[PDB]
């Protein structure tokens, strides 16, 4: 581990409190899209999911992801919000 | 130095179609880089005239 | 810096200079031949032999210059499916055969090389060309898999999977691609999307 | 420094 | 109406009949007015092909008659001397005009006067492109360019107006362009004239950060003489009034961070207002609302000013702006270059949210690696996606590799030659391949080296070099001796901080001595590894395998490269011999500079120095002779003679194969061998303590314009050199060499700046404190040694 | 290396007469290679002359002998606006926006005025007024008596402009002025107010391009003379463009009786008529020997050259009748044919006196 030079990196999609607490269920993607902007990853195996990771570690330890999974449905309107601040 | 009658790409790794999983799909291809199988006699490598024709 | 020969006596030579495998040589004569007569009966003739002996001399940015201008103004000629292929060499000349530096000419290759056997399945190049587009693939996406490669070392897991997921798109029946596959998986796992990571790991174990 | 150098290697 | 039974053709010569058709919107059979025919027509000229076109009803037949642009048969030049006719012929296919294309006849004066401003960049003002085109007998023509560059223009002042507080000249000072340079001198740009945009930048920063805060370049007027050989300027600009500042108002789109942006904009009131400071406030908001996801913050400040009280309410206006997410980085033009070699100078992450300075950061740190010529960004926002962008990054590459040769002249060293080839990006790799040899008069130097810049993706480098030295010590100004040393050390450097650094490494080293003139010291280390040659002659030979653990850390937070006004330096080297060497030591050395300046223009720095030196033995034996330290000339104690400081040379009677005709010799035995001789040849010790402190001041007779770019100095030198194993009792007749408190000081003054032969630096010393056998040397220097 | 155009060599002519040098005073260093406007002026008998640095002597037009020694510096003081004398004061134009005035009597200062800029126009007194044209366009006009700036008429300017600024003419209570971008323009001597202003200059490229950076008035007729641009006629009233010529020059023109003697931007001298300025001969022996503005001396044309040389042209044919070595330093800054004297300051500061 030492003390060698780590230059942050960040990953995925940023959320902030006032975001995540601003989409209710039953909205279109659009919807999502407009309110949170588009995410970086969406399931590409047959399941309209949108993975928000919110992913920063920095210079040295303190590695930090909150995960904003929505689960959508055949037509295009939000069905689960699953939302997750940290790892342990 | 570059490439005068080479063969190298004739042990390049075939492509074969990847089998899905049931309860599941593989992402959608783009049609972008897909090769249409050609019933080809026509010779390869350094086996090829690669000269220009004529007539007459 | 040729003489005023006559002209047949220019093309002798020229076609001469050329089934002995000297090219720098047949340029000198074909590259002013042209010059004297731009358009003729038979110098479209002239213009293939100039482009066959660029490409040997490996003069590459000659050998494309020559075929563009030849199919800008001759896109009908009978013989225009050997100048596609000639283009697709050309292309595929400044590319690597280890293969990770700018594809801009791969792609470019892969491009001229398709044209080819859309427009003319039936053209004595077509084969070569298919065997040639199966590398041009693999190479492609190993390109992706390269970039893939330096985002798990990094750990920056999302370019990873999207880089993956990319790779499932364009380039899925590509060997490069199913080794490609763990990397994904791994991503998810350090990312603790492990319900994803399962995903990928049911493609691996349905495939080689 | 001194003198010159060439950079075509 | 009208309809069209065939299309048919007059004029067509290298276009084929295939290629006019499909590029005519009316096809045969077509039913066309006189307004499909003017689209046709308007259609073939926008293929490039054609002077004139016209398309006529003829009865039942469409007729399209054509004159095609002649074709370019040649390019000759006659009249180039500036520009080589390769560099012209490669622009002119980058603008379309080659051979085997046809000519853009209403380009030509467009050609000619496009070349102009090359030439118009340089100076040459006098200068002129003709072009001579002599059509040939099968539509083609001749391009002869008629060349006549002229004497380029040299500019004879630059004039400043309105200048009250600072006369033109201190200004002047800071330009990138010279009213006058000098000669027999100062390497201190050229003369000539360009983009004089950012010397007008400096000039506002020069009066901004003195509280000039309603400060304006009014106008900049740029003259030429009748003739266009001189080139005069002047900027007219109006001083403020100086303002202290009062307060900072924030206000726009802070996006709900007024909390971290009002301590940002905390500045104690009364200080003058200063331009970078608050260019640092706008930078610190646009990387703090950059810390929270936003690509592009907008930052401006209009200072309110208030000519009452004389002071500045500086009205900063923050406006976050959007959020963007990078889909991919690209590189396109790393046709040698590995993909991963330009991707890890990326602070840029592919996948994760946007910064307008990550993507620029990523840049600098590009051009900076120097494999690459050009470096151009491009952000383009992805189809079907109103935040998500991909980054490309549009490199050219330069040719890496190199032979290099370098003469200096410095006193301490003779006539350095320094000289080697080095490939600097082996294969496009980052990897690091060259021969280096410098010669000295002491030293014969050539070392192979391959380095790994990326080790580990965080920055870390693996080293290995493999080296050759042939020290020769009496050219050296010490007790004669030969040591023919060679080896190889493989070393990781651990980049730690933007200011420090750690290296860590193993060694192999084969020291071969041989001409070992008899002394004591020299010969006290001899007994201790088990070696008894002879007292009394100069035919000896060692023999020394050593395995070493070498660590080093270096720590650089100095303001600027060249002339250092603030911060300090510290460098750390030391070694140990690892079990199953035949010596056994250890050595650790450590320079220091610090510099401390005493007024705001910093033009009186204070420069304090320090080096310290030690090793011993470890298993009763001692530190060889040849890792000593000595102190003396210009890089440590000046007004001294090179390596004169410290121990000296208690000599045995001998004789050397010399065959002593009529020289000085060293307690020779051709001479009167008593027993043991003093001398005042140097050997230096196993402890040094040297330690400076220069007094850094304006250069007091040379004109303000370039003032800054020579540096006196007037420096106070100390130093110390001891033999801690010396039997001070067993030699009670010869000198205490174990004693330290032998401070030998100096007091000099010092001249560097930059002459056409390279890097100068002078010093003048007269040692006021110096001990027993030191010989002195006033005036020393360096002419860039290399 | 090599200038575009050979200097054409000394002409090689049998002199009509012997050129001699009355005397010769040196003032100063001089201008040296900085181009500037600053001549000698001549007012009753007693010659004033200046050099950049600021050192400003009288001296009588006859035994060219120093009268009075005072200098204008601490730092130099970059004189450059052409020594111009009238009332009992002495004007001079410096590059550090100064304008002093200096009594003819002893040569205390008068008075000295912050101007808007580099006073490179040789200074021009008229009415009641001193007309001081800039560097930045500034036309400024400073009171006689205490230099007080009456009004300034900021004209624009080009990128790219030469670097002489026109110095004015006046009639009636205007001020006619040449520009730097082609346009003569005609303001009121009491306010400084736009009349008319009509441009003079023939435009060519996308290049640069440029007009002028001093026009003659009579029987209300303005000529004026563009760079590149043309020698045109200008209706002192409107200012319409009544005739123009495919001329071009930046050295002031000199009209006489009917005809217009000219030295163009290729030192080629050449003589029109006042009419249609339709061309009488022209004298390309000269060719880019860097000559000097003209001047009338006793029925011939003395013009200078790069190479200190003096040439004396016939106003009626165009041949040369006479040439003279009278200082390798070189010439530039103008002539002077007044009070039977013909004055010159050659670079160095030197000031000959030219007679027989």
């Amino acid at each position: 581990e030492r003390v060698v030079y780590r230059p942050d990196i960040n990953q995925g999609n940023y959320l902030t409190a006032n975001d995540v607490s601003k989409i209710r269920v039953g909205m279109t993607q659009q919807q999502v899209a407009y309110a949170l902007g588009t995410p970086l990853m969406s399931d590409p195996f047959g399941t309209n999911t949108w993975f928000y990771v919110f992913r920063q570690q920095p210079g040295h330890e303190g590695v930090t992801q909150q995960t904003l999974t929505l689960t959508f449905n055949s037509s295009g309107v939000l069905t689960n919000i699953d939302n997750k601040p940290a790892l342990s | 130095r570059q490439v005068s009658g080479d063969e190298a790409y004739l042990e390049a790794a075939p492509l074969a179609e990847l089998h899905a999983p049931a309860g599941m799909i593989l992402p959608v291809t783009s049609g972008d880089y897909a090769i249409p199988v050609t019933n080809g006699s026509g010779a390869v490598g350094k086996a090829l005239d690669i000269r220009p024709p004529a007539q007459p | 810096e040729v003489p005023d020969n006559p002209p047949n006596e220019i093309y002798a030579t020229a076609q001469q200079k050329l089934q002995d495998g000297n090219w720098r040589q047949a340029i000198t004569q074909l590259e002013a031949l042209d010059n004297r007569y731009p358009f003729g009966p038979y110098s479209q003739q002239v213009q293939l032999d100039l482009i066959y002996a660029y490409y040997k001399n490996a003069d590459l940015p000659l050998a494309q210059a020559a075929i563009d201008r030849f199919i800008r103004l001759n896109p009908t000629h009978p013989n225009i499916d050997y100048v596609m292929y000639m283009r697709g060499l050309t292309n595929m000349a400044l590319d690597d055969s280890r293969s990770d530096r700018d594809p801009q000419h791969a792609r470019a290759a892969f491009s001229d090389f398709s044209k080819l056997v859309r427009g003319y399945p039936n053209s004595q190049y077509t084969t070569d060309a298919t065997k040639r587009l199966v590398f041009l693939k693999d190479r492609l996406a190993k390109y992706e898999y390269s970039v893939a490669e330096y985002y798990t070392e990094r750990g920056a897991w999302v370019a990873v999977v999207n880089r993956v997921e990319g790779m499932l798109r364009d380039y899925p029946d590509t060997q490069a691609t199913r080794d490609a596959l763990p990397l994904m998986e791994n991503a998810y796992r350090q990312m603790q999307m492990n319900a994803q990571a399962e995903k990928v790991a049911k493609i691996i174990a349905a495939n080689s | 420094n001194g003198m010159l150098s060439l950079g075509v290697s | 109406g009208f309809v069209v039974k065939d299309i048919h053709f007059e004029g067509l010569q290298r276009v084929a009949v295939g290629a006019a058709l499909l590029s005519m919107p009316v096809r045969t059979g077509d039913t066309v007015n006189d307004e499909d025919i003017s689209n046709t027509i308007r259609a073939l000229f926008a293929t490039g092909n054609f002077e004139d076109v016209r398309v006529l009803r003829d009865g039942d037949t469409l007729l399209v008659q054509v004159k095609e642009r002649p074709t370019i048969a040649s390019i000759t030049f006659s009249g180039n001397k500036s520009v080589k006719d390769d560099m012209l012929k490669q622009n002119l296919e980058a603008s379309g005009v080659r051979v085997g294309e046809s000519l853009d006849r209403t380009t030509i004066a467009d050609i000619e006067k496009g070349l102009e401003d090359f030439y118009y960049s340089v100076g040459k003002y006098s200068a002129s492109v003709k072009a001579v085109v002599t059509p040939l007998p099968r539509n083609r023509v001749d391009l002869k360019l008629v060349f006549q560059e002229g004497v380029s223009a040299e500019i004879q002042q630059i004039n400043i107006v309105g200048n009250h507080a600072f006369t033109t000249d201190e200004l002047i000072s800071h330009f990138q362009l010279r009213d006058e340079v000098p000669w027999w001198v100062v390497g201190d740009r050229k003369y000539q004239k360009q983009k004089l945009a950012g010397d007008l930048e400096t000039l506002r920063s020069y009066y901004l950060d003195r509280g000039y805060a309603r400060f304006n370049i009014d106008s900049t007027q740029v003259s030429l003489t009748p003739d266009k050989k001189g080139i005069y300027v002047t900027v007219n600009i109006t001083e403020g009034d100086q303002y202290k500042l009062s307060g900072v108002e924030v206000s726009g789109n802070l996006a709900g961070h007024s909390a971290e942006i009002e301590q940002l904009t905390k500045i104690e009131p009364g200080e003058l207002y200063n331009g970078t400071k608050v260019t640092k406030m706008e930078d610190d908001i646009k990387k703090l609302l950059g810390r929270y996801g936003y690509a592009y913050p907008r930052v401006q400040s209009m200072p309110e000013i208030n000519d009452a009280d004389k002071t500045v309410k500086l009205r900063v206006n923050v406006d976050a702006g959007n959020r963007f997410y990078v889909r991919k980085i690209r590189f396109e033009g790393n046709d040698t270059s590995k993909d991963a070699v330009l991707r890890r100078e990326m602070r840029q992450m592919e996948g994760a949210w946007l910064g307008s300075d990550l993507v620029d950061q990523g840049k600098e740190r590009l051009n900076r690696l120097g494999f690459f010529e050009t470096v151009d960004t491009d952000t383009q926002r992805v189809p079907g996606s109103p935040d998500q962008v991909d980054v490309v990054y549009k490199v050219k590459e330069r040719n890496t590799g190199s032979f290099n040769f370098g003469i200096g002249y410095g006193t301490e060293s003779g006539v350095s030659f320094q000289a080697g080839v080095q490939q600097d990006n082996w294969l496009g790799t980052g990897y690091a391949v060259g021969i280096n040899g410098t010669k000295n008069d002491y030293q014969t130097y050539a070392e192979l080296s391959v380095t790994n810049p990326y080790f580990t993706v965080d920055g870390v480098s693996l080293g290995g070099r493999l080296f050759y030295n042939d020290f020769q010590a009496d050219d050296a100004d010490l007790s004669d001796y030969t040591n023919k040393s060679y080896g190889t050390d493989v070393t990781l450097g651990f980049p730690i901080n933007e200011y420090n650094s750690l290296r860590a490494g193993l060694g192999y080293v084969h020291n071969s001595l041989s001409n070992m003139q008899p002394q004591v010291a020299m010969w006290r280390y001899l007994y201790s590894m088990g070696e008894h040659p002879s007292t009394s002659d100069q035919d000896n030979s060692f023999k020394t395998d050593d395995f070493t653990f070498n660590y080093g850390w270096t720590y650089n937070k100095l303001d600027r490269g060249y002339f250092p006004t603030d911060g300090s330096r510290v460098n750390l080297t030391g070694k140990v011999t690892i079990p199953g060497s035949d010596n056994e030591y250890y050595k650790v050395t450590l320079d220091t500079a610090t510099y401390v300046p005493i007024d705001d223009d910093h033009k009186w720095v204070v420069l304090g120095r320090t080096r310290w030196g030690y090793g011993d033995g470890l298993g009763g034996k001692e530190m060889p002779f040849y890792e000593n330290f000595y102190a003396g000339g210009s890089s440590t104690v000046r007004g001294f003679q090179s390596n004169t400081i410290g121990p000296k040379a208690v000599y045995f009677p001998h004789q050397a194969s010399n065959y002593d005709p009529d020289y000085d010799y060293e307690c020779a035995t051709q001479d009167g061998a008593k027993d043991l001789c003093k001398s005042d040849d140097a050997v230096g010790g196993n402890a040094m303590a040297v330690a400076s402190l220069e007094f850094i001041t304006p250069t007091p007779f040379i004109s303000d314009k370039y003032a800054n770019s020579v540096r006196t100095s007037f420096f106070w030198d100390m130093g110390t050199v001891w033999d801690t194993n010396w039997d001070s009792s067993q030699y009670s007749g010869y000198p205490d060499w174990s004693d330290p408190s032998n401070i030998r000081m100096s007091a000099g003054i010092a001249l560097q700046w930059m002459s056409p032969l390279g890097p100068l630096v002078f010093s003048y010393a007269q040692p006021f404190k110096k001990y027993d056998g030191d010989k002195a040397e006033q005036f020393q220097f360096n002419i860039g040694k290399t | 290396e090599e200038d575009v155009v050979k200097m054409s060599p000394l002409p090689t002519v049998e002199n009509q007469f012997t050129p001699t040098t009355a005397w010769s005073t040196s003032v100063g260093s001089g201008i040296g290679n900085f181009y500037s406007n600053l001549h000698p002026a001549l007012a009753d008998n007693v010659v004033y002359a200046a050099d950049r640095a600021g050192l400003v002597k009288a001296l009588n037009a006859d035994d060219g002998k120093e009268i009075w020694s005072v200098s204008l510096a601490e730092e130099p003081a970059l004189l450059s606006g052409g020594v111009t004398v009238s009332g009992g004061h002495v004007y001079i134009g410096s590059e550090k926006a100064q304008v002093y005035a200096l009594n003819t009597s002893d040569g205390t200062v008068a008075w000295q005025t912050k101007v808007a800029g580099e006073a490179l126009s040789r200074p021009v007194v008229s009415d009641g007024l001193v007309l001081i044209h800039t560097s930045n366009g500034q036309l400024q006009a400073l009171n006689e008596a205490d230099g007080a700036v009456k009004w300034t008429v900021n004209l624009d300017m080009p990128s790219l402009s030469l670097r002489g600024e026109s110095a004015p003419t006046t009639a009636f209570g205007a001020a006619v002025v040449g520009g730097d971008n082609g346009r003569v323009s005609a303001v009121l001597m009491e306010q400084g107010q736009m009349i008319w202003q009509q441009r003079i200059s023939q435009a060519t490229g996308s290049t640069e391009i440029d007009r002028l950076s001093t026009p003659v008035v009579v029987n209300g007729v303005v000529f004026a003379l563009a760079y590149n641009g043309n020698l045109t006629a200008l209706d002192l009233r409107s200012g319409q463009i009544m005739w123009k010529r495919e001329l071009g020059s930046v050295n002031d023109f000199i009209v006489d009786g009917n005809r217009i003697y000219l030295v163009d931007q290729n030192d080629r001298v050449m003589a029109l008529t006042i009419d249609g300025g339709v061309t009488l001969w022209t004298q390309s022996d000269l060719l880019h020997r860097l000559l000097t503005s003209p001047v009338l001396y006793n029925g011939n044309l003395v013009v200078g050259d790069s190479e200190g040389y003096l040439h004396w042209i016939n106003v009626e044919d165009g041949r040369f009748v006479a040439q003279q070595k009278v200082d390798s330093s070189g010439f530039q800054t103008e002539p002077v044919a007044a009070d039977g004297k013909l004055l010159i300051q050659a670079k160095d500061g030197t000031v000959y006196s030219i007679t027989r």
